[PDB]
RNA sequence: AGCGCCGUGGCGCAGUGGAAGCGCGCAGGGCUCAUAACCCUGAUGUCCUCGGAUCGAAACCGAGCGGCGCUACCA
RNA sequence: CUCUAACUAUAAAAAUCUCUCUUCUC
RNA sequence: ACCCACUCGGCACCUUACGAGAAAUCAAAGUCUUUGGGUUCUGGGGGGAGUAUGGUCGCAAGGCUGAAACUUAAAGGAAUUGACGGAAGGGCACCACCAGGAGUGGAGCCUGCGGCUUAAUUUGACCAACACGGGGAAACUCACCAGGUCCAGACACAAUAAGGAUUGACAGAUUGAGAGCUCUUUCUUGAUUUUGUGGGUGGUGGUGCAUGGCCGUUCUUAGUUGGUGGAGUGAUUUGUCUGCUUAAUUGCGAUAACGAACGAGACCUUAACCUACUAAAUAGGGUUGCUGGCACUUGCCGGUUGACUCUUCUUAGAGGGACUAUCGGUUUCAAGCCGAUGGAAGUUUGAGGCAAUAACAGGUCUGUGAUGCCCUUAGACGUUCUGGGCCGCACGCGCGCUACACUGACGGAGCCAGCGAGUACAACCUUGGCCGAGAGGUCUGGGUAAUCUUGUGAAACUCCGUCGUGCUGGGGAUAGAGCAUUGUAAUUAUUGCUCUUCAACGAGGAAUUCCUAGUAAGCGCAAGUCAUCAGCUUGCGUUGAUUACGUCCCUGCCCUUUGUACACACC
RNA sequence: UUCGGGUCUUGUAAUUGGAAUGAGUACAAUGUAAAUACCUUAACGAGGAACAACUGGAGGGCAAGUCUGGUGCCAGCAGCCG
């Protein structure tokens, strides 16, 4: 026979992290001059091609697609 | 010992079981003089003598001599008897005598 | 106060001149499907303390200690 | 269809036992 | 006084049912539902109870008469089948004994339980549990514990939602982690998802007292069963037995029994025997080559994958062989038993494999994607990762191993097997040559196997020496240090090796285990566990006995008879 | 020839229609000593015809459930066995 009870946790909890979801996220990565030539706040990723966006955080910018092998220090 | 044991239910519960309380005329007692028919003689932990029987699930099932710490449900009925529904096998009932639910004065050690 | 008795290992006893005893207890083991009965093995000392003789003392004796009983409270 | 024969002779002790019993129709 | 026949009366008796009974049985217990010859006494479920009371008799003891209150669903009669008997008859069993052998129980250790302890020391078994779950777990195993991950939540619907349902992450805090587990910031990803409902899966979660399957046991004994037929009202019984025989419900038989079925036997595997057959460079032998050595006579012991030839041994196919064969005893002279001879073999030739009806609340949900029900199904009892445990230790018990030494230990030298096994999409068995003292290391070469390890050149054993009765050169437990191997990882020593300390142990009480011939016992090897690890198990072979060849005394088993107030059956 | 018309009928459906009728009320009259009440009868009086039939039981005896949920030798049931 088994005798198990109840188990009682010594720990809060650990939450599910929720991705941050931004609404109009994309314009902010962009710059329309007027009527015409655009351009991008953030920088272009050079292994992944055109495109891609840099992070940045602090002094570095960092991938998202090749992200592992991209962090260059501002 | 014996033939009979294959018989049983087999019910080995040897692993350390939770204890049961008192709940709301639930309450412990200690054996004080086993009687016949299947009857006791409780102590109950109120200055008081209840006439306490031998009850279902318990009286071919477990047993019990002079001298044990008991849960017996009572009767509003009629106070002076009342049944023995659950034993503690001498190893909670330190706990209890810790706890205090009984008047310590009440000593039954081996 | 004297005299008679005694000195467990937990209790009742035995030999006391050659060195730890028995029984009843207690612990463990054995027989039995199981218990009791029965069987086996122990673990307990200052056989009360100080001395004499002695290869030997616990005895045998004496230089005392403590507890019981008869004389009996012995101005 | 005919008949009456063979024979022995051991006793030691041993007490007790708790649940629980469950349909048979082509 | 007998003998024969008859009769009356009496205690009785045998057979039988054609009559009676619930039957055991009764010649009355018959002439009773086809109920009536005369007549007296008694009983109306059991207990209370032949008790109290009231009479009456008695010196007394006690006798006669004699309820109720109350309680109870049975008590009781006969017989049937089992079980049991410290009841009987006849047979069996080294899980029984006699005569013995080797032991265990005493010691140390290994392992398995209980208990204690612990966060956990995961759990199921208590003859038929305990070196058992193939349970020799360092990770995994895993089932326990302290923690950390993920969904491996199908599908349907709703819901958000493509100006983001969502996913993932560098670097840092955090973490044991180089975990985007959680946060800091931001970047990436596109309808697979996310949050709610239903539902479904997963579970070494629970229930073997819900089950299957399997195995164990009753029970290694010989025991079961139904069809017609006979006896019983019937449950049941005969067939299935008085004897003798057998290991056997095996037969000879006698018979309300006749024919049959399962079991036993028969049957298969294996071990023998095959100078009879077929054959063999993956097995051996001879002759002869080509050589080596010693002898000198032409001979001895060798080497060669050179040739020819053969199958005695080694193999494996078809077959043969033994059926108690012959003979002598003994047997209602039948089944069969005993002995000798010939044989290879005469215990069923030895050893096994399957192995009947009925049953256990025997074990297993922890082998199964076998499984009903219950539980859980998101910080999970799912899965995975890290570390710990399953091994702790005041203690008891069960398998064993090494020992207590002279029939010995230690040195050399001799040198003998049979079962196996062995690498592929992986890395096995290892020869041989070099190193190291050893474990081991390295370089090569064979073997997917009668080819290579391998003739597994194994131990016990044998011969010659050292030791010399001293807990000693026995015993090698417990420890200290070092060297290696497997392993992601070895501390709580994995294991092997080297030096040292060398403990208890003086043949072990009560008690108890196994075993009658290549048997016990000693000795090791192989295989299963296996990356490394056995003191375990399954097999194999070496050396190889003492003592039976009987019995029912102990423990049980089979059949029959008997008794029972037992049938959850002597617990 | 699969059919299948249902060829010939009998039930089941909150579908759907037309009828009849009281139990009740009530002009009257009968009834009665006088009144009730009954018999008769104007006028009303049925659609869920709510104008609504209970009392016990469903293991056996004994006709009818091994359906669902609850409780778990509790509560209780059961004349007896259970
Ligand atoms: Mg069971
Ligand atoms: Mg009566
Ligand atoms: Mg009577
Ligand atoms: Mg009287
Ligand atoms: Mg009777
Ligand atoms: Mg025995
Ligand atoms: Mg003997
Ligand atoms: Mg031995
Ligand atoms: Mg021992
Ligand atoms: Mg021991
Ligand atoms: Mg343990
Ligand atoms: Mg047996
Ligand atoms: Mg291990
Ligand atoms: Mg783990
Ligand atoms: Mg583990
Ligand atoms: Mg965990
Ligand atoms: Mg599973
Ligand atoms: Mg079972
Ligand atoms: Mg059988
Ligand atoms: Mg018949
Ligand atoms: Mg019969
Ligand atoms: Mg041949
Ligand atoms: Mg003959
Ligand atoms: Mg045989
Ligand atoms: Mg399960
Ligand atoms: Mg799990
Ligand atoms: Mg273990
Ligand atoms: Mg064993
Ligand atoms: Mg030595
Ligand atoms: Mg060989
Ligand atoms: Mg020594
Ligand atoms: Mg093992
Ligand atoms: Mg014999
Ligand atoms: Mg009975
Ligand atoms: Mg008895
Ligand atoms: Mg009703
Ligand atoms: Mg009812
Ligand atoms: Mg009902
Ligand atoms: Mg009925
Ligand atoms: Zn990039």
């Amino acid at each position: 026979g088994k005798k198990r009870k109840k188990k009682v946790y010594t720990t809060p909890k650990k939450i599910r992290h929720k991705h941050k979801k931004v609404k109009l996220a994309v314009l902010n990565y962009y710059k329309v001059d007027d009527e015409g030539k655009v351009a991008k706040l953030r920088k272009e990723c050079p292994n992944c091609g055109p495109g891609i966006f840099l992070a940045n955080h602090g002094d570095r910018f960092y991938c998202g697609k090749c992200h592992s092998t991209f962090a260059t220090q501002k | 010992g014996g033939k009979k044991g294959r018989r049983g239910k087999n019910d080995s519960d040897g692993p350390k079981r939770e204890l049961i309380y008192k709940e709301e005329g639930q309450e412990y007692a200690q054996i004080t003089k086993m009687l016949g028919n299947g009857r006791v003689e409780a102590s109950c932990f109120d200055g008081n003598k209840r006439m306490a029987h031998i009850r279902g699930k318990l009286r071919k099932k477990v047993w019990m001599g002079q001298g044990d710490i008991i849960l017996v449900s009572l009767r509003d009925f009629q106070d002076d008897q009342c049944d023995v529904v659950h034993k503690y096998n001498l190893d909670e009932a330190r706990t209890l005598k810790n706890q205090g639910e009984l008047p310590e004065n009440a000593k039954i050690n081996e």
